[PDB]
Order: structure tokens, then sequence, then C-alpha cells
């Protein structure tokens, strides 16, 4: 065929063309941490969580970006990617508000669960932490911008899956934000997905607010009726 | 109080008669003591 | 105490020790029920550098346990579990009760 | 029954006052601990070895602490250890006092069970004053101890000891020469070494019949190997040498408790590694990495590699294990507990052939028998 | 010669060596009826060996038990009865076969 | 490493695979797998036939002298044909070691006794029948220990609720306790715990 | 390193017989056991004159529970159901929702103080210190169901003790 | 062949033998439970209960299951027998407390949603 | 020597169920879907096994959740989906088993975003 051959581990893989480091790791069953690549949604590469190491190589590379070439051997669990883990980590959490008590998020955020299988368990950020002002969106998603951490997933998602060009950013450096720049509201019939794409609690669920905790929930997995796609 | 009384016996309170609405002159209960003289009753503080 | 002297003179040749030397009673040697504040000093890991969790995680140093002799794959001298245990040794202290 | 510790049903077969049978039926206090592991996170599980042998509270924390340390990796720190040590020694000076008083209560002797239970209260406000609980402390945990000790404890454990010794001499005064106690315990209920270990007896049900074993020294835990006491070593393996191993166990653990005492070390009580022991308030209130360490220790638990290990240590009333199974989550698979009582009172027809009624209620105090432990 | 054994139901045994030679003696023969090949037969006989040549060279029963690092040479001399009636045992049998059977696939897989 | 991780004993570890090399030469009939964790204790999983020689082997023989049943259980595992994990662990004094024997069975496949080898299992065999309901062949008394009289069920047993099926109440008009199906007024609420990411790579499975 | 506690000979001279035969004869022994007895019976007792004498408690003590205020009389608590998630015997109920101010408050807080196992590990769990174990362990009740406390009575277990409660957390706080 | 090892009985036939032992056990042990334990049922009523739970299981065709069955039946009996059970565990047999729970569609559905 | 059984494995006479709790109760075989709130798939791996949802209640003193079925919180966890069909099918337990959902593999090109001619090109970064 077409495939070429590539080592994860030094483990064997054929892998087709254009296949990136990400695919080709969980191929064999390893996860890549990511928090701004969404696989239905278009390449970012900016949290640079997925930084991982291959062999022979002084710099690592972005997996969800770089696609794999024939031969390499990627190693997820050296010394330089769980290092490389660590200070994105602690770079995320440098401005990150300490608002996990309060958060709808917490028990099912992706930033705690990521932090505590492959950032560190302490703090050596000695400074005082920025606080951005709230966006106001609509009556269905909850928006506290200071938990954002700038993933940029909801304006790839409302800019190719909604059709709905209203989010961005503005400014740039550390005071850039997501928003819409004006008081617009991001009101379409696919909107309340943002709030399972965003990894945070900057964007919530509005009626879904203080009502429950993730792990007290029963999951009953059922078919929707409001339409007839089911 | 009484310094010379061994640990326990040195502090104690004689209760009132009369409380909230009923007659207590022999009827007592320790769960009259206010919490202020609780915590110094109880000697989780060496302060009144 | 507030016992008076006979009554300790007679409970000391009742009990044949001296009583008043150790009490059950505790009045006053005991430590004061308020105290300064502790300072409570921290661990090793407390550092701004050369503190990586990866070199102290000990749970992801934990591996599958090594397997010897799988069934489905000269001298040879006999061998123990262990070294055999040394004879315990009789106390220097009191050796008899 | 006042002899059967309020949930034994003993099915006896007599003739006349002789003993032909025993059959003891257990399990009136069992509660299904073990399933009720299953469903709690390792932290949420930690309270039931309180509740398993309820004279011993600190000390089966401590087995169970030991048992998800191996499985974790991690090493408590040492001044966790000497605090361990320390409480363990404690805790054992109140499971030999319980034995001995309820065990001379049984047979008739009903006076030093008042004169050692002040003890027990001193010992009590220890524990309360470590931990605010009299009995339940919950102290010890898998990396450590839960705070550090309050100011001015080790001089009142140091007082409180300076002055027990007395209080065992005075015991001792009352029952080790009287004759009518001898009578009542020498050559009652004499156990073989051979049979002692072919039924799995364990602790001074071994050492009463002069077996050289004790798992403090020769498979020692935490700081054991730093401090110096003696084993008791019985000859006739009845209910007399039992009753002297036991009081002189007291006086070794007074020994230990004194070295405990002078070689306290400074430092944390706690391991310092945030993914297994939460952090200190100070710290959760501060930065974001404590609080969120914080947030899933105390929501999930900390995942424990997935293994199995039996873990044992020399409780005061014989050898306390925990056979742990963890598949990889933070809540335990399979949870075993192994309490010496079991097997103890599995033999108590066999020590008691050709005795009569008032021996058999001696034969099980001398068993120390907490039924706690035994029906789990 | 010794008072007590220290072990309550072990008696003190006199003339200790003649009863260990013995013993001895009989395990080599119960061995001498497996097959040569067996594990368990060269491994017990080399232990064996090594036990009544240390036996044949010390008359001091504290000495031997020194050497022996065998506990008192009256619980050598229960090991040995011990290992005698193991030695019959495995001869009736003969473990050392071919295993019987496999596990099936996944019987020892862990975790799940 | 250093003072928060445990360390290692490679002594003991290499004397731990010396001895489950000499114990699955010396039985290679039963003998299915040897195994040394990484915290140094052995565990032999041997076929159910073997549990009577095997245990026997390792109390009788001058090398091995484990002499003492501490403990004895079962794993219920339901996903294995095998259901059950019958576990043994072994002290040995002479030596100053432990040894763990493993072997399996399921719901109608009875194990032999071990009370001629340990009198200690005895209770222990007792309490596995009565908690996960596994036969045990030449029991000399093998009936409930822990359960209540006439009670159904093994409730060890994974598919056994953690509440059971019935419940008790002392009834006025019988005037006598009766058992009645269970009703509870606060249901036991389930808590979902297990993080959607993996926490250790070194135990990772084939994707299959 | 071990002892021998019973392993000793009595001396077989003419001087030991006679003390041995005077014992036995004589009583010696329990006259002894006799003398120890009366030598406490002059003893002072360790009994306390309670209730109006307390046992001696600790800052640490694990008592009733009490859910507590801020300074300005607002609520500490925020509904982030650590407390229930860490229970280890289930014994706490929460609801919660946006308060008409937008606040996050619950609407339901009930602990079961009959499956309550006065642990303790609720008050470690609550990262603002809202739900307490006071000091308070005289309350017994005369029906269970005055045992299952609800939202309203632990606010005003809060106001009844806050006194004592923030002067034992000033007093523990150090430690924690 | 399946290759299964028997608990008691080579086929059907060993094992219907040993219930047979077991129900004559039972049907002697009743008039002997109703005097001892002092129950107002009659020697005819535990019989027919006897009857009943036989009955209960009179579908299985596994020897080691009916093996099994025999060997909790005979345990059951040696509770009886030896009074380790009491009154109230003989008595929950019969159920005299529990409502009787209707089988028809209707009254199902009328009391609630229950299949 | 052996005895060689040939009925299929039956042991719901052994169980101590009641059956109510056997004939009525309808079993669900099935591999959970990733919850939409993370990106972490480490629970999509096992199989689980439950049961249908009975009755919950309002408790008249507290307004607690009443229950009255005792199998309402059990779930089993197997390797592959045979094994808890045999599982099932030996407790005498009707099931319905459904298939598992994988993600389809996905072409990534990051360099589409910056396309010459094609839709896929990006307005913002
Ligand atoms: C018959 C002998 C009676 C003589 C006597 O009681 O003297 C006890 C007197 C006090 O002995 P103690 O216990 O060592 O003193 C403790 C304090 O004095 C304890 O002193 P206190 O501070 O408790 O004083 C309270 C006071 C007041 O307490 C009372 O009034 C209640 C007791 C009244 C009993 C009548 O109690 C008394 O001292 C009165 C003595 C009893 C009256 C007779 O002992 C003797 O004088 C020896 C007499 C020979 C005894 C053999
Ligand atoms: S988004 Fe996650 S980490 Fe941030 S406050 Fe909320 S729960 Fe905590
Ligand atoms: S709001 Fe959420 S999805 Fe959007 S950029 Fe911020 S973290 Fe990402
Ligand atoms: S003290 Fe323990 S059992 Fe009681 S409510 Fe708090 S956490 Fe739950
Ligand atoms: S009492 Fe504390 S831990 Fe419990 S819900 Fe309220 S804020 Fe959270
Ligand atoms: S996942 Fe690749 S940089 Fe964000
Ligand atoms: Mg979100």
């Amino acid at each position: 065929s077409n495939l070429i051959e590539v080592f994860v581990d030094g483990q064997s893989v054929m892998v087709e063309p254009g296949t990136t480091v990400l695919q080709a790791c969980e191929k064999v069953g390893m996860q890549i941490p990511r928090f701004c690549y969404h696989e239905r949604l278009s390449v970012a590469g900016n949290c640079r969580m997925c930084l991982v190491e291959i062999e022979k190589a002084p710099k690592v590379v972005a997996a969800c970006a770089m696609p794999v070439m024939k031969g390499w051997n990627i190693l997820t669990n050296s010394e330089k990617s769980k290092k490389a883990r660590e200070g994105v980590m602690e770079f995320l959490l440098a401005n990150h508000p300490l608002d996990c008590p309060i958060c709808d998020q917490g028990g099912e955020c992706d930033l705690q669960d990521q932090s505590m299988m492959f950032g560190s368990d302490r703090s050596r950020f000695l400074e005082g932490k920025r606080a951005v002002e709230d966006k106001n969106i609509g009556p269905l998603v909850k928006t506290i911008m200071t938990r954002c951490i700038q993933c940029t997933r909801c304006i790839r998602f409302a800019s190719e899956i909604a059709g709905v060009d209203d989010l961005g950013t503005t400014g740039r450096g550390n005071d850039m934000q997501v928003g819409t720049y004006i008081e617009k509201m991001f009101m379409s019939e696919l909107s309340g997905n943002i709030i399972d794409i965003c990894p945070v609690g900057a964007l919530t669920s509005k009626p879904y607010a203080f009502t429950a905790r993730p792990w007290e929930t029963r999951k009953t997995e059922s078919i929707d009726v409001m339409d007839a796609v089911g | 109080e009484d310094n010379k009384q061994f640990f326990g016996r040195h502090r104690w309170v004689i209760y009132t008669t009369e409380m909230n609405g009923r007659d207590t002159f022999w009827d007592v209960d320790g769960s009259m003591v206010p919490p202020e003289w609780h915590r110094w009753l109880h000697c989780m503080t060496d302060d009144p | 105490a507030s016992a008076t002297r006979v009554i300790q003179l007679l409970r000391n040749w009742a009990s044949g020790r001296d009583l008043q030397a150790k009490l059950q009673l505790r009045y006053q040697e005991i430590s004061k029920r308020t105290q300064p504040p502790p300072k409570l000093p921290v661990g090793p890991s407390h550092k701004l550098s050369n503190n990586y969790y990866c070199t102290r995680d000990g749970r992801r140093e934990a591996m599958p346990p090594s397997i010897v002799m799988s069934s489905q794959k000269t001298e040879k001298k006999a061998v123990t579990p262990a070294p055999p245990i040394k004879r315990w040794e009789l106390s220097k202290d009191q050796p008899y009760l | 029954h006042p002899a059967a510790h309020g949930v034994l049903r003993l099915v006896m077969e007599l003739s006349g006052e002789m003993v032909r049978k025993c059959d003891p039926h257990i399990g009136l206090l069992h509660r299904g601990t073990e399933k009720l592991i299953e469903y709690k996170t390792y932290l949420q599980a930690l309270p039931y070895f309180d509740r398993l042998d309820y004279v011993s509270m600190m000390c089966n924390e401590q087995a169970y602490s030991l048992a998800v340390e191996k499985l974790l990796n991690i090493q408590p720190p040492p001044r966790a250890q000497w605090i361990r040590v320390l409480f363990g020694e404690i805790t054992r000076l109140l499971n030999h006092i319980m034995a001995v008083t309820t065990h001379a209560l049984d047979i008739g002797a009903m006076t030093p069970f008042f004169w050692m239970f002040e003890e027990r209260e001193k010992m009590f406000e220890f524990y309360e004053r470590v931990s605010g609980a009299r009995m339940h402390a919950a102290y010890i945990r898998p990396g450590g101890v839960h705070q550090d000790l309050p100011l001015g404890l080790l001089d009142d454990i140091y007082e409180f000891s300076k002055n027990f010794s007395f209080r065992i001499d005075e015991l001792e005064e009352m029952l080790t020469n009287n004759r009518i106690w001898r009578n009542r315990t020498v050559d009652i209920g004499v156990v073989t070494a051979e049979d002692a270990l072919n039924y799995g007896f364990s602790g001074v049900m071994l050492r009463g019949s002069g077996i050289q074993w004790d798992l403090r020294k020769t498979q020692p835990y935490d700081v054991y190997d730093q401090v110096e006491f003696d084993v008791p070593i019985g000859s006739r393996g009845d209910c007399y040498d039992r009753y002297l191993c036991r009081v002189e166990e007291m006086r070794q653990s007074l020994r230990i408790i004194s070295q405990c005492l002078n070689k306290m070390p400074p430092g944390e009580i706690k391991v310092d590694d945030a993914k297994v022991s939460p952090p200190k308030r100070a710290e959760m209130k501060t930065s974001m990495e404590s609080l969120i360490h914080h947030f899933k220790l105390y929501t999930e638990g900390y995942q424990v590699p997935p293994g199995a290990t039996y873990t044992a240590i020399e409780a005061p009333k014989g050898e306390f294990g925990v056979y742990l199974v963890s598949d990889g989550s933070s809540r335990p698979y399979r949870c075993k507990i192994k309490a010496p009582g079991f097997a103890h009172l599995a033999g108590l027809d066999k020590m008691s052939k050709g005795h009569m009624l008032a021996d058999v209620v001696a034969i099980i105090g001398t068993q120390d028998i907490v039924f706690g432990e035994v029906d789990r | 010669l010794k008072k007590t054994t220290g072990l309550v139901g072990l008696a003190v045994c006199e003339t200790p060596h003649e009863r260990l030679k013995i013993l001895y003696t009989k395990i080599l023969d119960v061995l001498g009826q497996i097959p040569k090949n067996a594990a368990y037969r060269k491994y017990t006989e080399q232990i064996t060996n090594e036990k009544l040549g240390m036996v044949k060279a010390e008359p001091d029963v504290k000495k031997l038990e020194e050497q022996l690092q065998g506990g008192q040479i009256e619980e050598v001399i229960l090991q040995a009865e011990n290992e005698l009636s193991l030695a019959r045992k495995m001869l009736r049998w003969k473990p050392w076969e071919p295993l019987v059977e496999e596990p099936p696939a996944n019987q020892w897989k862990w975790p799940i | 490493t250093r003072p928060t991780i445990r360390p290692r004993n490679d002594v003991v570890h290499k004397q731990l695979s010396a001895f489950g090399q000499y114990v699955a030469e010396i039985l290679p009939k039963y003998v299915q797998q040897v195994q040394v964790s990484c915290f140094n204790e052995l565990e032999i999983f041997i076929h159910p036939d073997g549990v009577i020689p095997v245990l026997t082997f390792l109390r009788d023989h001058t090398n091995a002298q484990f002499k003492s049943l501490a403990d004895l259980t079962a794993v219920d595992v339901p996903t294995r044909q095998n259901r059950f994990e019958i576990v043994y662990n072994l002290l040995s004094l002479r030596f100053n070691s432990r040894i763990r024997v493993k072997t399996y069975t399921d719901e109608l496949t009875p194990i032999e006794s071990s009370v001629t080898v340990y009198k200690a299992a005895n209770w222990y065999e007792r309490e596995i029948w009565d908690m996960f309901g596994v036969f045990f062949a030449n029991h000399p008394d093998l009936r409930r220990i822990l359960t209540d009289y006439g009670f159904e069920g093994h409730p060890f047993r994974k598919d056994f609720p953690l509440s059971g099926y019935v419940e008790l109440r002392y009834d006025d008009e019988v005037k006598r306790v009766v058992a009645e199906p269970v009703e509870l007024a606060q249901e036991f609420r389930k808590f979902d715990l297990n993080s959607p990411w993996e926490a250790f790579p070194a135990y990772r499975q084939p994707p299959e | 390193t071990y002892k021998f506690v019973n392993m000793r000979e009595p001396s077989m001279d003419m001087k030991s017989v006679t003390d041995r035969a005077a014992q036995t004869l004589l009583w010696t022994e329990l006259v002894r056991g006799l003398g120890m007895t009366l030598s406490y019976l002059f003893r002072e007792p360790a009994t306390i004159n309670y209730p109006f004498e307390k046992g001696p408690l600790s800052p640490r003590f694990r008592g009733e529970h009490a859910l507590r205020r801020y300074p300005s009389g607002e609520e500490r608590c925020i509904a982030c159901k650590l407390c229930e998630a860490v229970c280890p015997a289930q014994a706490i109920t929460i609801e919660a929702e946006p308060r008409a101010d937008g606040s996050r408050r619950t609407t339901r807080y009930d602990i079961d103080m009959t499956k309550c196992i006065y642990c303790g590990f609720c008050q470690e769990a609550c990262p603002v210190d809202a739900i307490v174990e006071g000091p308070n362990f005289e309350f017994s009740t005369e029906t269970h169901e005055e045992l299952l406390y609800n939202k309203e009575k632990l606010l005003n277990n809060g106001d009844k003790w806050e006194a004592e409660i923030a002067a034992n957390i000033q007093a523990d706080y150090l430690y924690r | 062949g399946t290759s299964v090892k028997p608990i008691f009985s080579r086929d059907m036939n060993e094992a219907k033998r040993r219930v047979r032992e077991l129900y004559r056990a039972w049907y002697r042990e009743v008039p002997n439970t109703v005097h001892l334990f002092q129950l107002d049922i009659s020697v005819k009523q535990g019989r027919d209960k006897v009857r009943e739970m036989f009955m209960k299981n009179a579908h299985v065709t596994d020897p080691r299951v009916v093996d099994l069955l025999v060997i909790k039946g005979k345990m059951e009996l040696e509770e009886t027998i030896n009074v380790w059970k009491q009154r109230t565990h003989i008595m929950r047999f019969f159920h005299e407390t529990e409502a009787p729970r209707p089988t028809d569609f209707l009254s199902k559905f009328y009391v609630g949603h229950d299949p | 020597q052996l005895i060689a059984v040939d009925e299929k494995l039956d042991i719901t006479t052994l169980t101590g169920v009641p059956e109510e709790h056997i004939k009525t109760r309808k079993v669900r075989i099935f591999v959970p879907a990733r919850n939409n709130m993370q990106s972490g798939v480490n629970n999509t791996k096992k199989w689980k096994m439950e049961f249908d949802t009975r009755e919950r209640w309002e408790n008249p003193l507290m307004g607690w959740s009443s229950t009255a079925d005792p199998l309402s919180n059990l779930v089993l966890t197997f390797s592959t989906k045979e094994d808890a069909v045999a599982f099932a099918e030996k407790n005498g337990w009707s099931f319905d088993v459904e298939e598992r959902k994988v993600p389809k593999p996905k072409s990534k090109s990051y360099g589409a975003n910056f396309s010459w001619n094609k839709r896929t090109r990006v307005s913002t970064k």
C-alpha cells in the first residue's frame, strides 16, 4: 500500500501519509494531552500541550499539527515530553483563577484532570493574577472569561461548524481576549455546543448553573425526539 | 476555679435556678452552659 | 494531694511504696491549655527550582510484576526463600523475669 | 452473656460442667465491611479500619496505610513514622490494659479494671488532643498523619509514661503471685508450639508456647528497627504464661515510648507529594495547583497502580493483615482483612478439651478476642 | 543432657545423632525410588547428603546445632520426619510429570 | 527519587526470583506461572488439581518450611470463565519469608479442602463458601459462618447488590421479627469517579 | 532479643522451704493483696462532679455540626459539594441553584446525624470553612426524626456556637 | 465432552437418589420442628412447604447444580435440627406479613410502573 | 474421571436472587459513551452491564430519593462483549447488546487552513 512505517515507543505502526504524530500515537492506544486540538475542528497548534519528543531530534514537536515522517520513533513518555507538559501546565495555571469550588466545570474539567496527570503538584508563581471582564452572548451560554485559556476552540467552531463569524480575539499579548468586541449575542441553532468543546468553565450552561456536579449524575443513553434527525 | 484540685475538679459551675422558661432548681444539665463558658469550662482554653 | 500525713503514712505502709512520688491525679505538672502558635516547617519538595515532578513521582515508577517461569513462554544448587533466620539472643537488661 | 463479649453465641455440649464440645457461632457483628470498602475511595475506606478492632484503632490505621503506601510506591516522612510508632505503642498499652483487666474481671477480680481504666482515659485524652476523637481517630493515613502534634503533647505523654510503671506494679501485686489467680490460670488452655503454628495462631498465642517470633523484630516496619526492646517468651503455653507475656509487653511498650519521646525528629508530617497527600489549607487558598489537587483528592481520590499486596503488622492482638487488590482506579477492587481473632477463636474448641465451664471462660479471656475484627 | 527445648510439646531427645542418621538414611532410601531426572529427588538428595555429612562429622550437639542452622536439633529431627513424610507423598503424587493443563486464555490477566 | 519515593531491595527480589524458579522446577505438573512484584512479593499460579500437593510441599519441605497459613480468601472476577480466584498466603518462620499461591475455579467446580495441610484453613474455607459460594470437597464441617441463618445468596459476589434483597423488622401482628423486600428511604447514591485520562502508562493495554 | 517470664527455680534450702510453708499456712500474699486494696481505699477518687465539672477537651474536638457565616452575615457555603463527595457515610445531601442575586448558594443542605460517623472529613474538604464540627456534644434527642438536620438547623447551630467555633479555629488553623 | 469435574453424582439418577434421601429427611423432621419450635402451623402445612421448596427447583437438569442444591438443603436441615434457627427463621418460609402482590396486567397497571 | 454434562450453564437456582429480579429485569451490555464535556477516552475501554431503571420517589419526611429495586446501583465490568453475554446468559437475565462505537479516522491537515482556492481556508487564528 501507500502506508509508511513509524514507531511509537519502538512499536511499529503502519499509517497513511499525512497522519499526524497525535493520530499515530492514538493508533496504539496512547492519547496525547491536548487543549486546543479537536478532531472535528481545524488544527490550531497554540496550546502547546501536545509537545512530544522525536528520537534523534533536539526539539519537541506539536503532535497535533506535525505530520509524522517515515521511520520516526515517537517517545511519548521520555523526560523531555514530561518536562514540556509540566512547563506548559505551569504557564496555563499561572493566571488561572482559583474558582474550582464555584466553577461548574469542577469534576469534569480537562484542565484539572491534565494537571493531575501531566503537571506538577505545586506553584512557584509569586505574582498577582490577571482578571478580565465578562461578555454577554445570550441567555444560554454563561461567560466567565477569566477562566479562558485562549484555546480558540469556540472561534473555530463558530466559524466552521455554525457558520457564524461573530467570535474572535481582540488585543494581543497577555491582554488578548476572546469575545465579540461589541454587545452581540451568539444565538445559533448549534450555539450551545460551544459549552461542550470549551475545556474550562469559561463557557458554561446558564440553565444548568450550580445545580449538579458530574460525579453524582447518572447517565442514560437515549434518543432525541425534538426533530426527525434522531 | 480551684487550682489546688487535680485536673478535672479545678473548674466548676453552679447552675442558675431559672433559665429561659423553666425552673432549674433541681433540673439542671450541661446544655445550659453558654458557648464562651463552655469553652472555658471544658479546658479548651486557659482564659475566661 | 491534700491528704493528711498520718493517712499518707498508712497508705504507704499498706501499698509498700512511696505513693506521693507517683500520683495518678496529675494536679499541675501538665501543660497549659493555651499554647503559643506553631510555625510548622515544610517538606523537601518546597523548592523554587530543580523540582520537576517527573523526578519525584513515586507512583509512576511502579511496574507490572516480573514474570519468572511462564508456562506458555549441571551444579544447580538448592535454594531457600531467604537465608535462615539467626537465633535470637538473650536480653542483657533482664534475661529472666 | 457477661463473658460472651456481647456478640458471641457459643453452643456448648456439656457433661455436667465438663465441656464436651465448643461450637462458636459468629457473625452477630458481621456488617459486610469488606463489601462496603469496594464502594469507597481509599481515604473514604480508611475509617473502617478504626472500627475493625476498636480496642487498637491506630494500629489498624497503620496497617492499612502501610498497605496503601506499598501499593503507591511512596514513603512517609520520618517524623510521621516516629509519631506512628509512638502512638502504636500507646495503642498497645490501651489494648493490653483492656485485655488483662477484662480477663481478670471474667475470672472474678474486678478491682484492677477500675484502676487501669483511668490510665485508659488519659491515653484517650492523648488521642483526642491529637485528632479530636477519643477512639476513632482516623489520624494515621496513607502518606503520614493528618496533623502535627500540638505543642505540649510530648510533655504530657512523658508525665503519663513516667508513672504508668507503678500502675503496672499495683496490678502485678494484685494478680501475679495470688494463689487463686494461679489456680485459675496455670495449666489452663495449654497449646503446643506445633499445634499453634498449624492452627494459624500469632502474637502472644504463639509466644506463650516458646515460639520466638515477633513481626516488629523479624519484619520491621516504620522505625521499629531504630528502637530497642525485649520480646517476652513463655514456657508452658497456658493462660498464666500469656498473662505474664502481656504484662511484660506493656513494660516493653513503656520502654519504646520513652525512646520515641527522646528521638522525635523535626520536619513535615505527610509526604510532600500533593498528588497523594492534600496540601496545607493556606496553599490551597493561594495556589492554583494546590486548589486543583485538593479538589481532586477530596472528590475522586488518588489512583493506585494496579496490583495485589499482603501487608501485615504486629498488632497488640497478633498478626493483623490486609490483602489489598487495586485495579488502577481510585477505589480498591478488593480488601480482605486478616484478623488474629478469627484463627484464635477457630481453635477455641481444641484448647478447651478436658476443661470445665470456668476454664472455657478463662480461655475466651486469654485469647483476647474482639468481634469487630472477627466478623467484619 | 539439655533440660528443656523451650517449646511446648517438643520433648528432649536423647541420642539425637543416631535418630538423625536413621532419618536421613530413610529419606535417601525413599528418594531412591523417584526418577533420577526429577528435580525434587536431586535437590532433596543434595541437601540431605549435606546435613548427613554435617551430622557424621560433629559429635558436639551445640556445635552441630550451630552448623546445621536448623534450630535445636529436636526441631531438626521434626523437620527430617516432615521431609520423609513429604517424600513418600511426593512419590505417590508424581509431580515431576508435565503440566496437567494450561489455564484459559485470560485467566491471570490483571487488571481485569 | 530521593525522599518521597519508596526504596527498592534487589537482594530480596533476587532471592524470591530464585526460590520461585526452584518451586517451579520441583513441581512442573501443577505450577503454571511464577511472579515477583516490584515490592518483593512472590506469587505462584498453580492448576486447581495441585492445591494439596503444592501446599504440602511448601509446608513439609526442608527448604520451604512455610508452616503458617496467614490467610486464605477468594477474589471474584465476573469477566473470567473461571469466576473465583482462590488465594493462599503462607509464612515461613524458619526462613523469615512469605509466599502467595493462587488458583482458580468457577461456581460449580469444587476445590480440595486444605484442613489436612493447615487446620487454620477450616474456618477460612467456610468463609469462602459463605461469602462466594465456592464448595470445598472433604471439608469436615462446611456451613455458613458469617451470614444470618437461612440467608440466600453469597454477598461478596460482585453481582450481589450492596444492600441485599431483604431487610428485617419487628412485626407486632405476628409478634416476631420478619423479613421483607428491601425499601430504602434514601437510595445509595452512585458516584462516577474515574477520570477519563490515563494515570499509569506502564500498565497500558494493547488496543486489541 | 528476648527474655523469659516463667523460668525461675525456687531455692531448696531449709530457710526457703520454711518461708514457703509459712506462706502457704498463713496466707501472706493474700494479705499483700488486701493491703493494696486498703491503700487504694484512702486515696482520693478520680471522679468528677458531672454535670457541674466537665472532662477536658481540645480545640480539635469533633462534635455537633454547624454552618458558618462571613463577618458580614453572608453564608460561607458555596455549594461546591466537596463535603458530600468526601462523606464516607453519605450523610450529606445537597441541592443548589443561583440565588435571586445570582449567588451560588444551597437550597438544601441536610446531614443525617444517625448516618454520620463524626470523622471530620467534611470540614477538611471544605475550602471556605463553611461546615464545621463544633464543640457541642450534649444534643441527645427523644425521637429519631430530631436527629435529621436540615439547613435551618445547621445555620442555627452556627449562629449559636460561632463565638466558641471561631476561637477554636483561631487556635487550630496553623496546624491545618 | 466438555470435560467437567463432578461434585458428588456422575449423572442425574444418583442426583435424584440424593434428592429423595434429602426429601425423606425433611419429611421425617417436620413434626419435630413443629413440636420443638412451638409453631401454630400443622404438620401438613410444614410438609406441604417442604414439597413446595423442592418443586421450586424441579426444572434443573444439571447434576452438579442438583448436588449443590442438595448440599444447601442438607445445610438448612442441619440448621433446623440443632435449633440454630429460631422461630422467625422457620416462619420466614411462609411470608405471613407480606401482602399478596397481584399477577394480572390490570392490577399492576393500576398500582405502579413495575412489569 | 469426568461426567461430561451437555446442557447450557444455568445458576439461577444457586444465587438466591428473587424470582421477580430474574425474569422481569433487562440488562444492557454496552461500551459507555465518552463524556462530551472532556476529551479523554480512558472511560471508553471496557464493557459495562447495567440494569433497567426502576421507580424512584420522594421521601415524605425529608424529600430524599427513595427506591425499591435492589439492582439500581449494580454495574459490572467486562473486557469483551462475549464475556458479558455469557455472564448474563448463565445468570438468566434478558439482555440487549449495543455494538461498540469507535470514532472514525480523520484527515487532519494544518496547511489546509491556508488554502489557495478551497473553502477550508480560515479567516482567523
Ligand atoms: S475551569 Fe477547571 S481549573 Fe478552572 S476554575 Fe473551573 S474547574 Fe477549576
Ligand atoms: S472560551 Fe473556552 S473554547 Fe473559547 S477560547 Fe476560551 S477556553 Fe477556548
Ligand atoms: S463528619 Fe464525616 S461522616 Fe459526618 S458529615 Fe462530615 S464527612 Fe460525613
Ligand atoms: S459546606 Fe463547604 S464543602 Fe460543603 S458544599 Fe458548602 S462550601 Fe462546599
Ligand atoms: S493540542 Fe497541539 S498545540 Fe494544542
Ligand atoms: Mg466548558
